[PDB]
C-alpha cells in the first residue's frame, strides 16, 4: 500500500489550501482516513476522518468550520480544503490508512498503519 | 493535549525503558485502545504498537505496552541506536487525542 | 398440549415430555431471488434426513421416545430426576450438556447397535 | 442406576443463519404491474399469521451482531440489479450535450438545464436531433456556448430503469425454512442487546416496507411505547444513533413542476423516456414538516437520550458535516425519481434545562448510483403530472459528534449512507434459530435385549 | 473396530459385519459452478432415500440387521456358510450374485410384507 | 475448467470496437531485431460517442497481422471471434 | 466505454529483450537420462532414443 500526497505549498495568512492523498494497493471504500497535522516541533494533531463509502466525514473540534474533506472514489484521492488560514496552520499534514476496515470489527478508534509522505504548508505574512 | 508525556527521555543500549502516557479516566482508562507510533525525525510515523498492547507487523517483540488504571506505558527491551527518534502516545478521548511527544535519545549527549 | 410449535420451549422437561409431537411435525413444513426457496427446502429436507439418520443408527428406530442399554456415566453431570426433569428445561439442559452430545451418540450407536443388533442375529440364528 | 433416552423433537434451538425465502401479501397480487420491483414471485403469506407466545424463555438478542439483515441487503441489491438488467441501457446518451439554462427570468438558482444533442435514430445511416430538460446535477460542463455530459458518462454504464416496473416498497416477509424459527422480542424497553423477557416463536417477520432513505426512517415501523435511542456502542459516536418513534411524524413532499415525458427512440427496439418541456410553473420540490410535531418529537428524542449520557446535559443539533449529496441530505423516492432535501431547518435546535410548518429545499437527480455500486449507475425516467407523497417519519439515523478535553454540549448530526441501518430498524427484535430436536436425557428406562 | 469409512472393506464378511455403523452413517454426509454441489446433495438425498424406502418395502423397517422369511433357493450360487461368511468379502459376494439382486428383492418384498403383514392384521382381526 | 473460464470472461470487458485500422510501426530498436513488437496508433471511440480519441499501443508480433503509405494492421482473431479483454482485477 | 479501459501497453522502459526460461543442462541431461532408461523398457532390450 502506498499513499501519495502532493508538494509543498506557500499560502499567504487568509488563503484556502487544499492537499491531495492518493491511495494505492488496497481496496479504496474498505477504510477510513485520517487526516493528521503537525506543526514543526510540536506536538501531533488531528483533524478529521473520511469513510470513503458515501464519503462520511468527521472533523476535530479545533477545525470544524474550517477544514472540509471530500473524496473522489474514481481515481481513488482524499481532498482536504482548508479556509481562513492562520501562522498557526504552517505545518505539515498526513494522510493515515486505518489499521482495519471501519464497517467490520470496529467499534473503536484504533489504528493508523499507513502514512502519506507528507505536505509541507508555509503560511507567513512575508511576500 | 488530552495526554501528557515526559518531555525527553533516555536510556543506555541493550536495557530497557518505559515511557507513561498519563491520561483521565474517560480516554485511557476508559477504553483499551492506547497506541504507540514511532516518528522518524522529518519523516511519516509508523504504528508499532496497536490495540493496547498487540503490535502491528514489521514490528519486532522489542516493544511492549501496558496500562495501569488511567496511566499507559511503552516499555522498550534492548534499546538500539536506531530508536532515537520520537514516540508518540494515542488515546480514544471520546474522538482522537495524541500525547505531547517524547524525545527518546541512547547512547548520546542530552 | 398443544401450545403450537416450540409452545412449550420455556416448560420444564417433564411437561415438555409430551408436546415432542408437535415440534416434529414443524420440522418439514409439508430465475433469481427463487434460488432461495428451492435451496432452502433442500436444506431443510437434508437436515431432517441426517437427523432421522442419526435417530435409526441409535437403538430406536422410532420417534418421540427411545430407550437403549447405555448407561449415564456419573461424570456427565451426575444429578437426580427431579433434579433435571423438573428442576431444568430443555433449554438450560442441553446448555450444561453441550460437551458430550458428539460422544455420547458414538457411544449410543457403536457399542449398542454393533453389538446388540449381532446378539439378535445370534440368537435368533439357533 | 440411570440409563441415556433418546427424545426427538425437543424444545431446543442454537443459533445460526439460513437463507431465509419470502412472504408477500396476496392483495397486491393483482397489481402485478409487469413484475414490480420487488414481489415477482413471492410465495404467498400466512393467511393465518400464527405467532406463538413462550415464557420462561430468555434470548441474548443482537441487533448488530445480526445475520438477517445482512441476507435482507444482499437479496435487495441482487433484486435491484436483476430488475435493471431487462431493462434498456442508455449508453448513446454520453454525448456532448449542448447544454443552455431552461427558459426563465433571474433569479434561477441552473437545476433546469434544456440540452440539445445529436442522437441516433432508429436506422444506422441518419442520426437525429433532439432535446431535454435533465437536471444540474445529473450533467456535468466539459471544457462557443458550454458543453455538458451526462454524469456518469466516465466512470459508470448508465442504465435506464425501465419504467414498466416501480419503486414502491411492497410488504416483504422474510420467512425461514422448516428446522428455522424467528424469534420476536414483544417487550417495549430493549436497546438491541442483552437478554429478552418475552421471546415468541414466529415462521417469519411482519410486512416490511424496504424503504431506501437517508437520515430520516420514512413510512417505517413505530417504537414499543416510546422513543428508543439505539447504538452499538454508546461511547462511539461513530455508531449510527438509530431513533425510534413513537408518533409518526407526518411529511408531505411534492414535486411541483408538471413533466411531459419525451419517447425518443435511441435504436430499434430501445426506447428513452426524457423530461419534455415543463408546462406550467417552474417551482422546486420540497417537503413539509409540521413544526409543532417535529418541535415536540425533538423533545421526546433528547429527553430520552438525557437518559444515556448524564443526568442533565445540552443537546445540540446541527446541519450534516460533509460528503456526497446522499449523505449531507435526506435522500428518498418519492413518486419513481429519487430525490434529496438538504434538511437544514430540522436540525437546528438547543435545548438545556428547559401552528405552521416547515419547509426544505429538495433538489432531484435523476441518474443515480445508489449502494455505491461503481461502474452500474441507474437512470429514473420522468414522471408526468405533478408528484405528491405523504410519508411517515418514524425514525433517525443521526451520529453523535467528537467530544473534547470537557464536552458540557453534545451535538448530534444527522448521517448515515449505509442502507444496512435501514434495515436494522426492522430486524432489530428478530433472529432466525435452527432447532436440535435430538435430546439425550438419563431416566430409568432401559430397552430389553 | 472404527476403521474409518469403508475400513473393513477387504476384510472377512463375518468380520465386515461389524463395521456396517461407520458406512451407515458416511451415506448422507451431515449461479454456476455452485450448481455442481447442489445438484449433487440433491441426488444423495434422493439416493440414500431410495436405500431407506427398500429398507423399508422390506420386512425390516430396521437398521444394518433383517431378517425375512424367504428361503434361500439353491440356484443362487448354492454355497455353505463357512465357504461365504470366511473365505469371501463383500466385494466378492455381489460380483457372482448380481444376477438375481432384482428378483431377490421381489420375492422378498412381495411375498412377505403383503402376506407377514396381512397375516399380522388377521391376527390381531380378532 | 472451460465453463469456470468462461464465467470469468464475461463480466470483463469487451473489446469489439478495439480493432480498427491500426498504423503499426516497428518499435525504436537497431537493425538485428527478430518485429515482435508493433507500435499500432488508431482511433479509439471514448466516452463519448461523438468525439473520438487517438491512441497508440505496443502490440506483438503474434497479435497483430498487416490487412492488405506504411503498412497497416489489425487484431488477428478479430475476424472470426470476438475478441474479450480478461478483466486485471482476476 | 464509458466506463470500460482497454489496459493497452504503454512504451516500454529500460532496455528491449526478448522472454526466456532457463533449465539447469545438469538437470535436464539427467532427467531425460533417467526418462530413456525407463523408455527402453517399452522398446526392445536396447534401442536409440532420439529425442
Ligand atoms: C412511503 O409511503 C407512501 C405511501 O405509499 C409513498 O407514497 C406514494 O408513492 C407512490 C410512488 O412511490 C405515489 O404514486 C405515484 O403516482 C403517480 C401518479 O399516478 C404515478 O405516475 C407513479 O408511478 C410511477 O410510474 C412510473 C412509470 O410507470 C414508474 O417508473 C415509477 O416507478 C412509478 O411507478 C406512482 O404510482 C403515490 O402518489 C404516493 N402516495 C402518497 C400520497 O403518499 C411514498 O413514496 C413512500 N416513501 C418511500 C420512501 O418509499
Ligand atoms: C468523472 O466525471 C466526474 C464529473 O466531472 C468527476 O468528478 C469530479 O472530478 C474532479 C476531478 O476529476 C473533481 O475535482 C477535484 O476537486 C477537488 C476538490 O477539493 C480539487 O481539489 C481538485 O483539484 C483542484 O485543486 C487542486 C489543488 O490541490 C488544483 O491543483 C487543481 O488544479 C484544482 O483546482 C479537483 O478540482 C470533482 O470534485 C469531482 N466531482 C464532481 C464535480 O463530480 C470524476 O472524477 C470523473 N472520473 C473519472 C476520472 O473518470
Ligand atoms: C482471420 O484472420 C486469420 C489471419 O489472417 C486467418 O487465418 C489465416 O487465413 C489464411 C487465408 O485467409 C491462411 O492462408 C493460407 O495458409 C496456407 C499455409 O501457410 C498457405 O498454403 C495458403 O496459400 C495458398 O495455398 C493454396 C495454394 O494453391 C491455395 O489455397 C491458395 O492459393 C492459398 O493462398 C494460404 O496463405 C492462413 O494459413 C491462416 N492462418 C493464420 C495466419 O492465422 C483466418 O482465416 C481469418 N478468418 C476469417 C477469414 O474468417
Ligand atoms: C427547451 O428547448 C427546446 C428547443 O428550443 C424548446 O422547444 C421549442 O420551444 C419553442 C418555444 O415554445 C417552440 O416554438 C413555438 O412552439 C409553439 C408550440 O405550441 C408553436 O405553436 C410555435 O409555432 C413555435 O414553434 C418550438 O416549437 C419548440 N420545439 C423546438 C425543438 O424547436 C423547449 O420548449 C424548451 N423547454 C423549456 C421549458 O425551456
Ligand atoms: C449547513 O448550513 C450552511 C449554512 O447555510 C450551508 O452552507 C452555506 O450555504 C450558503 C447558501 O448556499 C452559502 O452561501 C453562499 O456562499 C457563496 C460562496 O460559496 C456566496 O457567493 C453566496 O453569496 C452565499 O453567501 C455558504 O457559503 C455555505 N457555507 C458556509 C460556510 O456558510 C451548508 O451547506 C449546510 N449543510 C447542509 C448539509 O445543508
Ligand atoms: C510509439 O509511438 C508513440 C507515439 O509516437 C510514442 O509515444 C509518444 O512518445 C513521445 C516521445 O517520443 C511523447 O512525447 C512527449 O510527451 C510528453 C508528455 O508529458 C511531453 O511533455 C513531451 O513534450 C513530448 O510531447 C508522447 O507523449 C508519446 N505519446 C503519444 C500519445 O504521442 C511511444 O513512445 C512509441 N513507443 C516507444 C516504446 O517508444
Ligand atoms: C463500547 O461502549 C462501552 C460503554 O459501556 C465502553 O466501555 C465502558 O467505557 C467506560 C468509559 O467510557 C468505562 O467507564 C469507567 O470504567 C472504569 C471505572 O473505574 C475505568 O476504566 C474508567 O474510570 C472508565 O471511565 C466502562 O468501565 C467501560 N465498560 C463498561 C462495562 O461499561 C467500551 O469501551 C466501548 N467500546 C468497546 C470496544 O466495547
Ligand atoms: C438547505 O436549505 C436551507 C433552507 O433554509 C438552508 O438554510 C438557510 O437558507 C438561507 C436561504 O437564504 C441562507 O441564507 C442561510 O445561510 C441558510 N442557513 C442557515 C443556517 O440559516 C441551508 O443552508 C441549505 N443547506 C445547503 C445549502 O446545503
Ligand atoms: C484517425 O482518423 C483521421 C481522420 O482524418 C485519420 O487522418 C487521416 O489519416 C490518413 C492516413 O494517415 C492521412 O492520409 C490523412 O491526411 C489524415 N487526415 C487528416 C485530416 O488528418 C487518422 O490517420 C486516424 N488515425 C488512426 C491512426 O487511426
Ligand atoms: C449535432 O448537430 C446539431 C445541429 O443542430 C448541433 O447543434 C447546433 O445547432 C443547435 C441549433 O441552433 C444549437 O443549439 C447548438 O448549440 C449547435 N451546436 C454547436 C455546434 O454549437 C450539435 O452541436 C451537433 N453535435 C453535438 C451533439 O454537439
Ligand atoms: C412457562 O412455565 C409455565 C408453568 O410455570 C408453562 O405453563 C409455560 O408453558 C412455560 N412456557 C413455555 C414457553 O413453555
Ligand atoms: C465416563 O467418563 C470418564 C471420564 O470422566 C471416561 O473415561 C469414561 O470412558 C466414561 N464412560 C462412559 C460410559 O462413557
Ligand atoms: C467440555 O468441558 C471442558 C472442561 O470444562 C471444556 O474445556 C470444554 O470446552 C467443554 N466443551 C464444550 C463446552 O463443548
Ligand atoms: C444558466 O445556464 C447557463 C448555461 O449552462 C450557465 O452558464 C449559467 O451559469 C446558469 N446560471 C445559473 C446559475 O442560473
Ligand atoms: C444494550 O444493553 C446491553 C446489555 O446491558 C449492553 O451490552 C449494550 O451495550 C447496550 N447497547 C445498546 C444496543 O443500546
Ligand atoms: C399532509 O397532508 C395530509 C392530508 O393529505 C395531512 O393530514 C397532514 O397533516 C399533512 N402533513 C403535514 C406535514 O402538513
Ligand atoms: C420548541 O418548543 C419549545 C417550547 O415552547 C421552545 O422553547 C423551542 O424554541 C421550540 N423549538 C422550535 C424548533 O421551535
Ligand atoms: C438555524 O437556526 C438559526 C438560529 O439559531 C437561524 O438563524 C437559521 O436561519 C436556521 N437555519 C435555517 C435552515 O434557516
Ligand atoms: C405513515 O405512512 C406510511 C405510508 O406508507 C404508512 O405505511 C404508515 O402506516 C403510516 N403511519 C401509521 C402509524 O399509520
Ligand atoms: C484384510 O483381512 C484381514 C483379516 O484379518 C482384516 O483384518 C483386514 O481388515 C482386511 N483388510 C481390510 C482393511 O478390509
Ligand atoms: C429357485 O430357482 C428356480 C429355478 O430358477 C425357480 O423356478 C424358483 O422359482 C426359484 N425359487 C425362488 C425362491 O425364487
Ligand atoms: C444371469 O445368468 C444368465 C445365464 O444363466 C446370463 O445370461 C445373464 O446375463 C445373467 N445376468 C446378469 C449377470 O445380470
Ligand atoms: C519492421 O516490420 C517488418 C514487417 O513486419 C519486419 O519484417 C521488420 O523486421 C521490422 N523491423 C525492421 C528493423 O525493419
Ligand atoms: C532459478 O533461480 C534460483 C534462484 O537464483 C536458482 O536457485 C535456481 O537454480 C534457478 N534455476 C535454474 C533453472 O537455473
Ligand atoms: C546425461 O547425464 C547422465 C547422468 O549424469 C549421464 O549418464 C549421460 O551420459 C549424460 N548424457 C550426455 C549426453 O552427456
Amino acid at each position: 500500500v502506498q499513499l501519495v500526497q502532493s508538494g509543498a505549498q506557500v499560502k499567504k495568512p487568509g488563503a484556502s489550501v487544499t492537499v491531495s492523498c492518493t491511495a494505492s494497493g488496497y481496496t479504496f471504500t474498505g477504510y477510513h482516513m485520517h487526516w493528521v497535522r503537525q506543526a514543526p516541533g510540536q506536538g501531533l494533531e488531528w483533524m478529521g476522518w473520511i469513510n470513503p463509502f458515501r464519503g462520511g466525514v468527521k472533523y476535530a473540534q479545533k477545525f470544524r468550520g474550517r477544514v472540509s474533506m471530500t473524496r473522489d472514489t474514481s481515481i481513488e484521492i482524499f481532498y482536504m480544503e482548508l479556509s481562513r488560514l492562520r501562522s498557526d496552520d504552517t505545518a505539515v499534514y498526513y494522510c493515515a490508512r486505518e489499521m482495519f476496515d471501519s464497517s467490520a470489527d470496529w467499534s473503536p478508534w484504533r489504528g493508523m498503519v499507513a502514512w502519506g509522505q507528507g505536505t509541507l504548508v508555509t503560511v507567513s505574512s512575508a511576500s | 493535549s488530552a495526554l501528557t508525556q515526559p518531555a525527553s527521555v533516555s536510556g543506555s543500549p541493550g536495557q530497557s525503558i518505559t515511557i507513561s502516557c498519563t491520561g483521565s479516566s474517560r480516554d485511557v482508562g476508559g477504553f483499551d485502545l492506547v497506541s504507540w507510533y514511532q516518528q522518524h525525525p522529518g519523516k511519516a510515523p509508523k504504528l508499532m504498537i496497536y490495540e493496547v498492547s498487540k503490535r502491528p507487523s514489521g514490528v519486532s517483540n522489542r516493544f511492549s505496552a501496558s496500562k495501569s488504571g488511567n496511566t499507559a506505558s511503552l516499555t522498550i527491551s534492548g534499546l538500539q541506536a536506531e530508536d532515537e527518534a520520537d514516540y508518540y502516545c494515542y488515546s480514544y478521548a471520546d474522538g482522537v487525542a495524541f500525547g505531547g511527544g517524547t524525545k527518546l535519545t541512547v547512547l548520546g549527549q542530552p | 398440549v398443544f401450545l403450537g410449535f416450540l409452545g412449550a420451549a420455556g416448560s420444564t422437561m417433564g411437561a415438555a415430555s409430551m408436546t415432542l409431537t408437535v415440534q416434529a411435525r414443524n420440522l418439514l413444513s409439508g430465475t433469481v431471488w427463487g434460488i432461495k426457496q428451492l435451496q432452502a427446502r433442500v436444506l431443510a429436507v437434508e437436515r431432517y434426513l441426517r437427523d432421522q439418520q442419526l435417530l435409526g443408527i441409535w437403538g430406536c428406530s422410532g420417534k418421540l421416545i427411545c430407550c437403549t442399554n447405555v448407561p449415564w456415566n456419573s461424570s456427565w453431570s451426575n444429578r437426580n430426576l427431579s433434579e433435571i426433569w423438573d428442576n431444568m428445561t430443555w433449554l438450560q439442559w442441553d446448555k450444561e450438556i453441550s460437551n458430550y452430545t458428539q460422544i455420547i451418540y458414538g457411544l449410543l450407536e457403536e457399542s449398542q447397535n454393533q453389538q446388540e443388533k449381532n446378539e439378535q442375529d445370534l440368537l435368533a440364528l439357533d | 442406576n440411570l440409563w441415556v433416552t433418546v427424545y426427538y423433537g425437543v424444545p431446543v434451538w442454537k443459533d445460526a443463519e439460513t437463507t431465509l425465502f419470502c412472504a408477500s401479501d396476496a392483495k397486491a397480487y393483482e397489481t402485478e404491474k409487469h413484475n414490480v420491483w420487488a414481489t415477482h414471485a413471492c410465495v404467498p403469506t400466512d393467511p393465518n399469521p400464527q405467532e406463538i407466545h413462550l415464557e420462561n424463555v430468555t434470548e441474548e438478542f443482537n441487533m448488530w451482531k445480526n445475520n438477517m439483515v445482512e441476507q435482507m441487503h444482499t437479496d435487495i441489491i441482487s433484486l435491484w440489479d436483476q430488475s435493471l438488467k431487462p431493462c434498456v441501457k442508455l449508453t448513446p446518451l454520453c454525448v456532448t450535450l449542448q447544454c443552455t439554462n431552461v427558459t426563465n427570468n433571474i433569479t434561477d438558482d441552473g437545476e433546469l438545464k434544456n440540452c440539445s444533442f445529436n442522437m441516433t435514430t432508429e436506422l444506422r445511416d441518419k442520426k437525429q436531433k433532439v432535446y431535454s430538460l435533465f437536471y444540474r446535477l445529473d450533467v456535468v460542463q466539459i471544457n462557443s456556448n458550454k458543453e455538458y455530459r451526462l454524469i456518469n458518462c466516465n466512470t459508470s454504464a448508465i442504465t435506464q430503469a425501465c419504467p414498466k416496473v416501480s419503486f414502491e416498497p411492497i410488504p416483504i416477509h422474510y420467512c425461514a425454512p422448516a428446522g428455522f424459527a424467528i424469534l420476536k422480542c414483544k417487550d417495549k424497553k430493549f436497546n438491541g442487546t442483552g437478554p429478552c423477557p418475552s421471546v415468541s416463536t414466529v415462521q417469519c417477520t411482519h410486512g416490511i416496507k424496504p424503504v431506501v432513505s437517508t437520515q430520516l426512517l420514512l413510512n417505517g415501523s413505530l417504537a414499543e411505547e416510546e422513543v428508543m435511542i439505539r447504538s452499538e456502542n454508546i461511547t462511539n459516536n461513530a455508531k449510527n444513533i438509530l431513533v425510534q418513534f413513537n408518533t409518526p411524524v407526518q411529511i408531505n413532499c411534492t414535486r411541483p413542476n408538471n413533466n411531459t415525458r419525451k419517447s425518443i427512440r435511441i435504436g430499434p427496439g430501445q426506447a428513452f423516456y426524457a423530461t419534455g418541456d415543463i408546462i406550467g410553473d417552474i417551482r422546486q420540490a420540497h417537503c413539509n414538516v409540521s413544526k409543532a410535531t417535529w418541535n415536540e418529537t425533538l423533545g421526546k428524542v433528547v429527553k430520552q437520550l438525557r437518559k444515556h449520557f448524564g443526568n442533565n446535559t445540552i443537546i445540540r443539533f446541527a446541519n450534516s458535516s460533509g460528503g456526497d449529496l446522499e449523505v449531507t441530505t435526506h435522500s428518498f423516492n418519492c413518486g419513481g425519481e429519487f430525490f434529496y432535501c438538504n434538511t437544514s431547518g430540522l436540525f437546528n435546535s438547543t435545548w438545556i434545562s428547559n401552528n405552521d410548518s416547515i419547509t426544505l429545499p429538495c433538489r432531484i437527480k435523476q441518474i443515480i448510483n445508489m449502494w455505491q455500486r461503481i461502474g452500474q449507475a441507474m437512470y429514473a425516467p420522468p414522471i408526468q403530472g405533478v408528484i405528491r407523497c405523504v410519508s411517515n417519519i418514524t425514525g433517525l439515523i443521526l451520529t453523535r459528534d467528537g467530544g473534547s478535553t470537557n464536552s458540557t454540549t453534545e451535538t448530534f448530526r444527522p448521517g448515515g449512507g449505509d442502507m444496512r441501518d435501514n434495515w436494522r430498524s426492522e430486524l432489530y427484535k428478530y433472529k432466525v434459530v435452527k432447532i436440535e430436536p435430538l435430546g439425550v436425557a438419563p431416566t430409568r428406562c432401559k430397552r430389553r435385549v
